[PDB]
């Protein structure tokens, strides 16, 4: 593909979530998301093999059966009040379509089985493009319709990703499924907090970008797509593994990391609510994620699993392209536990 | 009241089962063209001429290279029609049944369906007295694209470029 | 009276469709330098009843691989929607006086399409499938090409009322108005008719009567039918939009007869064609409208945009 | 609520319950997921027409044209699967694996 | 202006009906900002009463409204009268 | 009302031409003669086998354009308002755009066919 | 010679003409002698309604004036 | 939530216009120009009150003014409008422009005698 239709693809991709994000129209809401998955579809594609076909099919589908339910639930929300400003919702019926088309695009359980097959379909850049933006704009619409949400619904699709995020991660072992499987885990975890505090919602949001960005970055530097692929790494560049397996006990939300501070902020918040179930089942149910993560750990770094003859060559050669902000992405999600106050500036 | 427009709703749910039932492409195809004039009707006695027009006109150009799609690459030895196949037949008859049920409630006694709520009377009660004069409030508020809604033409004609190119690189292979 | 006015406007149709095969029949034999009909009656006017005769007295048969719930609905699809053409036409008061009388005739057309696909695809033999393909490339690229050039006609004039073609061009015509426009629009009325040069779908030398190659007898004389009267409801249609006849009110019969007039002289023109000129090939077709003729079409539809606001002659609304 | 709204919001279910039942066929989805967005069409102009909503008239045109974006993505996406498979078929979309 | 003029020959002997096309949509393009009688079409569509004129109550310090359709003041149309 | 009249009336009369057709004149059907023809002599294979397109992307980009001429078909309407400028700015848009997607479809050789 | 194909073209023109006409006796005699009237507005078919209301034989087509209001 | 007050029968009765359409369009500018007054009154009543019901009055005035004017045009030139509004009930949309010559005439006659 020529780089100047790749980056008018991205151009588009990003203008689309901006619509969404600015626009006070259903209509144009629904437009912004249109724009997004068409000019998406071939960011998916853009390694033509069958498993990026695949994927992008798989995407295209679920994408489109969300945009119509969607879009149903803004003309019968339209029926019973005539009104097309996105606030809240007039009728429970519409509420709930538009509720349950916003969690297909999301990804959340039970519509997640789509985010591991698309993320093992795509490549690494396309995985992560994938992950952040289109985790970005439809939290965006439900912050936006938060007033509305029927909590036990949403809390109900929160536990369950979060539960078969767990579950999922915790059997695969190729790095594409166990980061899609990280992303469910951690959108229940926001969905969870988003009835309460769409703050709390919009911080955790930000800490699970940082990490996944500087995740895949990692990924993408040792230029390893499976466990196997991973554990030659530290023979070549033990400094990529270190970085990686700290930020990967930043990501299980050990302290004093990053990854703590989400998880901590909306314990907090949900406890203020009078709900002490739905925390302690959230924070338990979170050691599978950290299980899966440390088992990643003990191959990559902790450990030092077999090496190969032509690794003496790849010593000899330097890595030449740059990924710019990659220290910026680790120290972000590794030291920014003390600057938690700033949840207030965030608000 | 002759009840044109319920049965013109009628004729579309009866094609929205079929081509759902979707014994082949070819048929479904016809369904949904059937649909497509049957809603161009019911626009029609509503009151948008141009709306129904423009959709009927949209979805018979759509539903020819649909044609040529299936004939390319959705066709096989013996091609299903609805009783054809003892799936695509019962899930015709289950939509028909289940239209067919929704109608006689409805038509017997106010029907309040488990997600709406719907009143057993007149389409033409609905409508409204009040009338314009000397213009068509729909081609005004449809001609108003250019005038107003400068925003939605350019989002829209945005949109088109890209897909365009986007079709363009999906079909490049290698 | 109403059901009168109906049988007024579809007998004598089908009867001129009828005369119109004797005298295309004829006009080629004389281009040729031979007779044509003029055995059967008095210069051959019993021909096309002879034909029609024999045709509906002929045996049809429906193939054995047929889908015949397709097979038989094709045929009455295309003479159904060539009859419906017709109920617009202003000559000058039309039997249906729709608002918007342009958009119908682009929807039947559109769904007339279909007639020959399905009677191809129905046919289960392989000519039949190549000529339905053919079809779609063709309706493809006249459906574009014809939207196109009828915005801009029209866009001229104010609305989609034929009636309203008549007021605007009640003093000069729009052939010199906008010349350019109606000769490509001609060019797309010989191609969504199927007549020569683009006769493709049923391009006898090339397939075996394309996609009524199954077709005989009854059935095949209702497509011969549809074309020929869609072959006159299209050359009627260019007449009202191109050759503004002068109307008076309180004597119609004038407006009339030069409307038949001027729809005999394209039908003529049509039947001049079909002898003059060579046979397209499909693909030559479809680059003749995307490469040639769409990108005039959308300079002349922007200059025919600017024109009546930088002349400040902008047509009323009613 | 009159029952024209009950059969458009019924078909709308219909081409929705359609969708999500494969049989064989990618393309066949692909004519319920244009039905889903004619039924949309149809229930947005028949509310817009009934109120009097003037300037909303302009809405379902744009709902037609983002109808056949996605319809034209999804054809794409149909014709570079029967390219990889030989047939448009959705057992043969099985590499990926939840 | 030699290669502008070169290429135009070149274009014209080519591609006559490019050639034409774009010419036509740069004359659509630029010919309307530059034509007085575009204010004139406009102040034509202005001018046309699709609905009707409300009239306005009189508080005495209307001296611009007029009492009566006849009366001098008010909009004329004498300039699209003779045009 | 008149409209589904005449339909009505049209449709009937290609219905009785039909049934005139398919049973005024005398039948003999064999096996033979309902055959498929291919030129008189038995097809190889089946006319259900898929059929290439050439001219498959073609078909996309006419969807699309068919979308463009649904979006400039309201303009003699639109020529009416007071906003003549933006009006016309708008629908020069429109058009420039459909002649940059053709331009560019055309430059990367979008309506070649397929070999 | 070639005049020979004219009666054929005449035959098809009489055809021709018997629409046009039929259509505009027709107008004209279920109209009362006048053209039919050309509602394409709500405002026209008012008008109509109305002419229907105040001729008191329920036909539009039959017009009142001065000699009604006195 | 409340009961609807309905004028009753007696107080809607009024003398009606009963002139055709083709006889209110043949005489709308002179009509216009003439009754300007009671029109003006009663639809600025419409467009302020925003109640039928509290512009009943008007609309009898209204309907007065229409009577009286067309009393006055038959008492004086009831042959030319009568041959103006036949010629303009023939056409269909009712045109002006195909009846300038009885226009001229009822022109004339109304200007003279009144
Ligand atoms: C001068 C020297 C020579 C040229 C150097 C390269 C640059 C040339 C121009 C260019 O942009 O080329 C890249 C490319 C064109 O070249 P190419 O050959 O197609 O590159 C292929 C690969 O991208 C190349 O593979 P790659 O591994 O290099 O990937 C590049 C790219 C791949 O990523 C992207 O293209 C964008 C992905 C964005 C995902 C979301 C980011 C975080 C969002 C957070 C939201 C708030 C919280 O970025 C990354 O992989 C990570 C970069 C940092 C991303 C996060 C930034 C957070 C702030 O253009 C773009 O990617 C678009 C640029 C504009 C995007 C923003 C528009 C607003
Ligand atoms: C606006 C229209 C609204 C219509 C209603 C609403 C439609 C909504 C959309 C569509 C939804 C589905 C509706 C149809 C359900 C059909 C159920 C069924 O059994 O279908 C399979 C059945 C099998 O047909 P096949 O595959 O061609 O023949 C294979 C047999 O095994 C061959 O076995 P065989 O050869 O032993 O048996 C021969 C027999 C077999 O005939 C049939 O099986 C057809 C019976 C149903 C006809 C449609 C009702 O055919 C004949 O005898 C031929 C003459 C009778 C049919 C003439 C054409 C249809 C007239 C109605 O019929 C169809 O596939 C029907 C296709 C057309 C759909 C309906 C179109 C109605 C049009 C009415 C107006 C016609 C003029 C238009 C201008
Ligand atoms: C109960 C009847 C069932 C009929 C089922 C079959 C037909 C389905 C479509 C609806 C009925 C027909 C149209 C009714 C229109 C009613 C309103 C009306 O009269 O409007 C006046 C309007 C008048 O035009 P106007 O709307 O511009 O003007 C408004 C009115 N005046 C003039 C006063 C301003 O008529 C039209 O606009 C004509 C539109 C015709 C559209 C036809 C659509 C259907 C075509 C066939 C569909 C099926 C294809 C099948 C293919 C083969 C399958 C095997
Ligand atoms: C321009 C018009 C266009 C549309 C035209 C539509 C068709 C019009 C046809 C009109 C004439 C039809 C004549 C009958 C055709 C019979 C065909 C056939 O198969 O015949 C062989 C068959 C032969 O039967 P058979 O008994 O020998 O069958 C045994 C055959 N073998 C041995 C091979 C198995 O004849 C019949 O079946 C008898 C038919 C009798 C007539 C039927 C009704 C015809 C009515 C016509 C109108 C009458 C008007 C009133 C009288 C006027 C008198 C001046
Ligand atoms: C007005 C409505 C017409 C509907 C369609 C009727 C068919 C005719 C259509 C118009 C064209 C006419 C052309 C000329 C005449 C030829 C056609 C014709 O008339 O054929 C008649 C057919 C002709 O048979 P045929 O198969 O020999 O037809 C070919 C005819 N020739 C030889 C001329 C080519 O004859 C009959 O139908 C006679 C028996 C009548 C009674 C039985 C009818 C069928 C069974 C129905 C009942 C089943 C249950 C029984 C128990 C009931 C009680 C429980
Ligand atoms: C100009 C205005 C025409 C408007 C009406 C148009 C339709 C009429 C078409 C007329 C065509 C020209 C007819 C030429 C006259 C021929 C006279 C005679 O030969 O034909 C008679 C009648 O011809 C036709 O029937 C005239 C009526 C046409 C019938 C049309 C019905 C189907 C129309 C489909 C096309 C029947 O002959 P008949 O005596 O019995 O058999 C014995 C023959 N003999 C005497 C020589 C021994
Ligand atoms: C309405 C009644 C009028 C009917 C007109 C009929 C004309 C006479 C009948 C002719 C027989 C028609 C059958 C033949 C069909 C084929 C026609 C045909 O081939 O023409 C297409 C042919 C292209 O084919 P090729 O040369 O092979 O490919 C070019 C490769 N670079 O030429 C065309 O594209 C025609 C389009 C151009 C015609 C329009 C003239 C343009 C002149 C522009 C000047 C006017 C500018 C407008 C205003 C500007 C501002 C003042
Ligand atoms: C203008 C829309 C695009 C806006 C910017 C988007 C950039 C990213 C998206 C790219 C999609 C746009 C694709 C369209 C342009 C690309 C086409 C292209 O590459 O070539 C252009 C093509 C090349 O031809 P050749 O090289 O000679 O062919 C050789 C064959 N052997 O030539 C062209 O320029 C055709 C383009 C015609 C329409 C262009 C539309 C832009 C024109 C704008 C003029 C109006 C401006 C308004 C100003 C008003 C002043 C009062
Ligand atoms: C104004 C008063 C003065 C009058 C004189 C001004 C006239 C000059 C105005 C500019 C002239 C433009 C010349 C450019 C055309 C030549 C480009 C060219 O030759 O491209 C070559 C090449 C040849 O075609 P092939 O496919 O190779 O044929 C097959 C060979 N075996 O053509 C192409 O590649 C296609 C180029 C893109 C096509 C663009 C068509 C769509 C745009 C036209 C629509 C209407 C114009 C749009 C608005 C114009 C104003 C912005
Ligand atoms: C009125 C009812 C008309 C229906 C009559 C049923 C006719 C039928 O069963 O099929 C006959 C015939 C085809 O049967 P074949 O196998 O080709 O040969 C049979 C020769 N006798 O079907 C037809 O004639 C088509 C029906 C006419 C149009 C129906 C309405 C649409």
């Amino acid at each position: 593909m020529n780089p100047i239709i790749y980056t008018t693809l991205i151009m588009t991709v990003m203008s689309g979530t901006m619509l969404v994000m600015i626009s006070s129209h259903w209509l144009l809401i629904w437009i912004g998301f249109e724009m997004n998955l068409l000019a998406m579809i071939p960011v998916l594609m853009k390694n033509f093999n069958p498993r990026a076909t695949e994927a992008a099919t798989k995407y295209f589908l679920t994408q489109a059966t969300a945009s119509m339910m969607l879009m149903m639930a803004i003309i019968i929300n339209l029926l019973y009040s005539g009104q097309w400003t996105i606030t809240k919702m007039f009728n429970p019926v519409a509420m709930t379509m538009m509720t349950m088309a916003l969690a297909m695009k999301l990804g959340l359980s039970p519509f997640h089985f789509w985010v591991p097959e698309v993320t093992q379909g795509i490549s690494l850049q396309a995985g992560l493009l994938l992950l952040t933006w289109q985790k970005l704009a439809p939290l965006s619409v439900l912050c936006q319709i938060s007033q509305s949400i029927n909590p036990n619904l949403m809390l109900t699709m929160a536990m369950l990703s979060i539960l078969i995020g767990g579950w999922g991660g915790l059997n695969q072992t190729q790095l594409r499924k166990i980061m899609a499987y990280s992303s469910i885990a951690h959108m229940g975890w926001m969905t969870a907090v988003l009835p309460y505090n769409t703050t709390m919602t919009i911080l955790n949001l930000l800490i699970y970008i940082t990490m996944t960005l500087a995740m895949f970055m990692l990924l993408i530097h040792s230029s390893a797509t499976t466990t196997l692929s991973l554990s030659h790494t530290w023979n070549k560049m033990p400094v990529i593994t270190s970085l990686m397996m700290v930020t990967l006990l930043s990501m299980g939300g050990l302290p004093p990391l990053s990854g703590f501070m989400p998880k901590w902020m909306i314990i907090q918040e949900m406890t203020k609510n009078e709900s002490i179930i739905m925390p302690t089942l959230m924070a338990m149910t979170a050691l599978l994620n950290l299980y899966f993560y440390m088992r990643l750990a003990y191959s990559s770094s902790l450990t030092m699993f077999p090496s190969t003859n032509n690794m003496k060559m790849k010593w000899q050669f330097e890595h030449t392209k740059q990924m710019k902000l990659l220290p910026t992405m680790i120290v972000l999600s590794t030291l920014v536990l003390p600057m938690t106050p700033a949840l207030s500036s965030l608000n | 009241t002759m009840y044109i427009a319920f049965i013109l709703s009628t004729i579309f749910v009866i094609g929205f089962v079929g081509f759902s039932s979707k014994p082949s492409p070819i048929y479904g195809g016809l369904g949904l063209i059937v649909s497509g004039g049957v809603g161009c009707g019911i626009v029609l006695n509503f009151g948008g001429s141009f709306l129904g027009l423009m959709v009927f006109l949209i979805y018979l150009g759509g539903m020819l290279v649909v044609f040529g799609y299936t004939t390319a690459m959705a066709t096989e030895m013996y091609p299903e029609v609805w009783v054809s196949n003892k799936t695509v037949f019962g899930a015709f008859v289950s939509g028909l049944m289940m239209e067919f049920c929704m109608v006689y409630y409805a038509l017997k006694e106010e029907e309040v369906e488990i997600i709406f709520k719907f009143n057993g009377l007149g389409d033409w009660v609905i409508y409204d007295t009040g009338d314009s004069g000397f213009f068509s409030e729909e081609a005004m508020g449809i001609a108003a694209l250019y005038s107003y809604g400068t925003w939605l033409v350019i989002v829209t004609g945005w949109s088109l470029l890209i897909g365009v190119v986007v079709i363009m690189e999906i079909t490049r292979g290698n | 009276m109403f059901m009168i006015n109906i049988l007024s406007l579809i007998i004598p149709i089908l009867l001129a469709v009828a005369f119109l095969t004797l005298v295309e029949r004829k006009v080629l034999g004389y281009m040729q330098l031979r007779k044509g009909p003029n055995v059967v009656g008095p210069y051959g006017l019993l021909q096309p009843i002879a034909d029609a005769l024999k045709l509906f007295t002929k045996e049809p048969l429906r193939p054995a691989t047929s889908s015949i719930s397709m097979f038989i609905i094709a045929p009455i699809l295309a003479l159904s929607l060539a009859l419906t053409m017709w109920v617009p036409l202003p000559m000058p008061y039309p039997l249906i006086n729709m608002n918007l009388g342009v958009l119908f005739m682009l929807a039947m057309s559109s769904l007339a399409v279909y007639s020959i696909l399905w009677s191809g695809w129905a046919s289960n033999s392989k000519y039949a499938l190549i000529g339905a393909l053919r079809a779609v490339a063709q309706t493809i690229s006249y459906e574009v090409t014809l939207a196109i050039i009828l915005l801009s006609v029209l866009l001229m004039n104010g609305s989609y009322t034929l009636s309203t073609l008549i007021t605007t061009q009640e003093h000069i015509w729009m052939i010199f108005t906008s010349w350019p426009l109606a000769m490509m629009w001609f060019i797309s009325t010989l191609a969504e008719t199927n007549r020569a040069p683009f006769d493709l779908t049923e391009g006898e030398s090339e397939l075996v009567s394309g996609f009524n190659v199954e077709y005989a007898a009854g059935p095949f004389a209702m497509f011969f039918m549809a074309e020929y009267a869609n072959i006159i409801m299209m050359n009627a249609f260019t007449a009202i939009l191109f050759l503004g006849a002068s109307h008076d009110p309180h004597t119609p019969e004038l407006y009339t007869i030069n409307f038949v007039l001027k729809t005999l002289a394209l039908t003529i023109t049509f039947l001049w064609i079909r002898a003059s000129y060579p046979r397209f090939r499909y693909d030559q077709l479809m680059h003749l409208l995307w490469k040639s003729f769409l990108p005039l079409t959308l300079a002349l539809c922007m200059w025919h945009i600017s024109l009546p606001i930088m002349t400040a002659s902008i047509p009323p609304q009613s | 609520m009159p029952l024209v709204y009950m059969n458009i919001i019924m078909a709308f279910a219909i081409a929705l319950a359609g969708l999500l039942m494969y049989r064989s066929h990618l393309m066949s989805s692909l004519l319920c997921l244009e039905g889903m967005m004619l039924s949309l069409f149809i229930m947005s102009t028949l509310i817009i027409l009934n109120t009097h909503f003037t300037l909303a008239n302009m809405m379902p045109i744009i709902l037609l044209v983002f109808a056949a974006c996605e319809a034209a993505l999804g054809l794409s996406l149909l014709v570079m699967v029967s390219n990889t498979y030989g047939t448009d078929y959705v057992q043969n979309l099985n590499l990926l694996q939840c | 202006a030699g290669r502008i003029a070169s290429f135009l020959k070149n274009a014209w002997a080519k591609e006559p009906v490019l050639v034409a096309s774009f010419a036509i949509g740069g004359l659509a393009i630029i010919l309307p900002s530059l034509s007085p009688y575009t204010n004139y079409a406009i102040r034509i569509n202005r001018a046309t009463p699709y609905n009707y004129p409300v009239p306005l109550r009189d508080d005495g310090n209307m001296p611009d409204v007029p009492s009566h359709p006849q009366d001098p003041q008010g909009p004329s149309l004498e300039w699209l009268k003779n045009l | 009302m008149n409209i589904m009249l005449t339909l009505l009336t049209n449709v009937t009369l290609a219905s009785l031409l039909v049934l005139i057709a398919f049973w005024l004149p005398q039948l003999n059907a064999y096996s033979e003669k309902t055959s498929p023809y291919e030129c008189g002599f038995d097809p190889m294979g089946s006319a259900r086998l898929p059929f290439s397109m050439k001219f498959f992307l073609v078909a996309i980009t006419f969807l699309l354009f068919d979308l463009e001429i649904a979006l400039l078909l309201p303009l003699p309407w639109a020529s009416q308002t007071n906003n003549l400028k933006t009006m016309l700015t708008m629908a020069l848009f429109l058009l420039i755009l459909l002649a940059a997607s053709l331009a560019y479809e055309w430059t990367q050789k979008g309506l070649e066919w397929a070999e | 010679m070639w005049f020979e194909i004219l009666p054929g073209i005449a035959v098809m023109a009489a055809c021709l003409f018997i629409p046009g006409m039929a259509t505009a006796h027709i107008h004209k005699f279920t109209n009362g002698g006048k053209e039919k009237r050309v509602a394409h507005f709500s405002y026209q078919w008012n008008l109509m309604e109305r002419d229907r209301c105040i001729s008191g034989v329920n036909r539009y087509h039959v017009t009142k004036g001065l000699e009604n209001i006195d | 939530p409340g009961i609807v007050e309905l004028p009753t029968l007696e107080d809607l009765k009024v003398q009606e216009v009963k002139v055709s359409s083709s006889v209110l369009k043949a005489a709308a500018h002179h009509y216009g120009a003439q009754c300007d007054k009671p029109n003006k009154e009663f639809m600025l009543c419409r467009w302020e009150e925003k109640d039928p019901r509290r512009c009943l009055e008007e609309g009898k005035l209204v309907n007065q003014c229409a009577l009286d004017f067309f009393r006055q045009i038959k008492r004086h030139c009831a042959e030319p409008f009568t041959e103006y509004w036949t010629c303009i009930d023939y056409s269909g949309l009712q045109l002006f422009r195909h009846c300038r010559k009885q226009q001229a005439k009822f022109d004339e006659c109304v200007l003279d005698k009144l």
